[PDB]
């Protein structure tokens, strides 16, 4: 119990951190990924001068504060501002006291040396946690759908992945990285819909249009003879009732906005899409391993939850592998969190405790012991 | 939101009601106070007309 | 369900709030009758023993 | 006690001074905001020759004086004046002395910058007070009224406003001033009651109008259909007994008056009127803040007190916000105090004697320490 109870994982992204204890089958603890800073002198009511503002009171007094992100496509990029963040996430969210918990974290697919060795500097020498652990995201969503071999298609915020895994060893040469997730298609979708005679004027306005995307939002199999249903004008329309009466309709970008991560061209990106991405991981892997990764699609984070995502991609590579090959697009339920589940079971297991790095490691090799 | 908005209208129809009810009775004591005002503001001209004959 | 229970309360609390309104007017109306008819009465006495007097 | 009995509220208008000590519920002195001047050399009997008049006594000896108004619109035109009325309004109305007591004052919603330095100027080095501070009319309204947030449509004798307050700091950029209120308001009574077939001809006359305005008028709701029933001439009359037997009568321009602040065209005024101007105000403030605005448009001033000004403001925004809205009009009972008393709760408040400008600040910043 000392720790079985004790664990904490602690999942860090570019928009949203998930938190909570080993054990739990969902994050105790989701909230944006920002620090705000008053642009002016002054208080709330009732409260005290704050130098700074982490999470939602960041985002909901966003109008006199200087929102920053600490976590640009995965990789941590302002440190004075992430120790911000992990500081919020125990005391506050999880109202833990750190130095008698076990807490593991996750890093991205090719994270920097670097980076793994300054964050083991800051949990151990600033948080004095008892011992921690760094998971790579793609490995824990994998193995959250049970296996250990397969590829890890990852989507969340700011970034996009292919991870190929083989026996729970991340593939460094078949690792593919886009730059454009759903941050991009909330603002695309923005433009689509002023685009269809709308105006996001006010800040009340402008963050709903994110909710429209995640509610409404659809990937259609056969875009192509959808724009074409969209032109009949079926019952496909759908209306979305604003913070008042204002009844917006959304009928057709309803699907135009995830047709974005298929055709990153509607978007002015050059850079190929998805699934050809997914297939591109695959045949820069070796030959005998290709079998096994066409079986084993796994799908992870926000942005992969987009309905018909799987459909889609499912003949989408069915459709450039050679037939002789079985495809299989895992898609579970709970994907915008299996990142953070597989980190759960993970540290929950029996079987790890014998890799938790602990302060005597620590203390005793330098963050090299961590780095592995 | 609706056990909330049942019980919201619940206890403002019941304030409602003790609000109107207050009010038939300081309406109603106020035609007696205004009728006792202007009865005595007759009787006061009156004897202010009859002091300015005497005097 | 609802637009009607909230409808209903919506309607119910105008009431209230204007019954309310009528009565601080009422109810000030007053202070303002009853503080005249007093001020009235003790001009009223004054003047009836001043005509006794001049009588 | 030393503070919380002495400190003094001052509520400086175009037309009216409000004035009395923190901690009481209503203003100890009200009186008219003129300096009377006499146009002829002479005395009264038992007095001396006297050099000026304020308030009452300039307003009932008018006849042999040049009356002069201080504050044109709100804002301190003439600092000789209004160094009088102040004057008036410790010494003889207060009649206490203020070199012992805190003052709070007001200013108006866009005040110059130079203004409020310059009353600090002369509240601390000529009247020498111990300390001082200058609140904004409508944010001590709102507050007054227990809120934060919110917008406060402000309407008394020479100006209307319209404030938004968030969290406490009027919002600059969409404070809306509409130069039409009560002075202008029994100037237009009295000629549609002229135009009824009367004459306000002795001075006896004129300043009764003004009675009329504020005992029998009114703001119909459906203002539309209440001409048409003038017409079928219901018990809608009213007859008003003037200073002698002269009962005259006032059925119908008895709320043809306040229509005049939904409708400026009424008096050859080209401005919108007081609801579009509250809605004007906010689709300029920010998006997420629009419900909360919505939600508290608290009505202050002398002006505002028209019966049934909140029932046609209430249907005059529902009807031009998003129906997605919830539209609440809060209207108190003693709104032609909100102001003052707003000030007497706040500066006999525990937590404000840390904002009090004090004589150290002041000898030691220059009148910028109070101007924030």
């Amino acid at each position: 119990d000392e720790d079985e109870t004790t664990a904490l994982v602690c999942d860090n992204g570019s928009g949203l951190v998930k938190a909570g204890f080993a054990g739990d089958d969902a994050p105790r603890a989701v909230f944006p990924s920002i620090v705000g800073r008053p642009r002016h002198q002054g208080v709330m009511v009732g409260m005290g001068q704050k130098d700074s503002y982490v999470g939602d009171e960041a985002q909901s007094k966003r109008g006199i504060l200087t929102l920053k992100y600490p976590i640009e496509h995965g990789i941590i990029t302002n440190w004075d501002d992430m120790e911000k963040i992990w500081h919020h996430t125990f005391y506050n969210e999880l109202r833990v006291a750190p130095e008698e918990h076990p807490t593991l974290l996750t890093e991205a697919p090719l994270n920097p040396k670097a980076n793994r060795e300054k964050m083991t500097q800051i949990m151990f020498e600033t948080f004095n946690v008892p011992a921690m652990y760094v998971a790579i995201q793609a490995v824990l969503s994998l193995y959250a759908s049970g296996r250990t071999t397969g590829i890890v298609l990852d989507s969340g915020d700011g970034v996009t992945h292919n991870v190929p895994i083989y026996e729970g060893y991340a593939l460094p040469h078949a690792i593919m990285r886009l730059d454009l997730a759903g941050r991009d298609l909330t603002d695309y979708l923005m433009k689509i819909l002023t685009e269809r005679g709308y105006s996001f004027v006010t800040t009340a306005e402008r963050e709903i249009v994110r909710d429209i995307k995640e509610k409404l939002c659809y990937v259609a199999l056969d875009f192509e003879n959808e724009m074409a249903t969209a032109a009949s004008s079926s019952s496909l329309e759908k209306s979305y009732e604003l913070p008042d009466g204002q009844v917006i309709t959304i009928g057709n970008e309803r699907f135009r906005c995830p047709e974005t991560l298929f055709q990153p061209s509607f978007i002015g990106m050059e850079s190929a899409g998805i699934h050809e991405t997914t297939y591109n991981s695959i045949m820069k892997c070796d030959i005998d391993i290709r079998k096994d990764l066409y079986a084993n699609n796994v799908m992870s984070g926000g942005t992969t939850m987009y309905p018909g995502i799987a459909d889609r991609m499912q003949k989408e590579i069915t459709a450039l592998a050679p037939s002789t090959m079985k495809i299989k697009i895992i898609a579970p339920p709970e994907r915008k969190y299996s990142v953070w589940i597989g980190g759960s079971i993970l540290a929950s297991l029996s079987t790890f405790q014998q890799m938790w790095i602990t302060k005597q490691e620590y203390d005793e090799a330098g963050p090299s012991i961590v780095h592995r | 939101d609706l056990e909330r908005a049942e019980e919201r209208a619940e206890l403002s129809e019941g304030k409602c009601a003790e609000l109107e009810e207050e009010l038939k009775t300081v309406t109603n004591n106020l035609k007696s106070l205004e009728a006792q005002a202007e009865k005595y503001s007759q009787k006061e001209d009156k004897y202010e007309e009859e002091i300015k004959v005497l005097s």
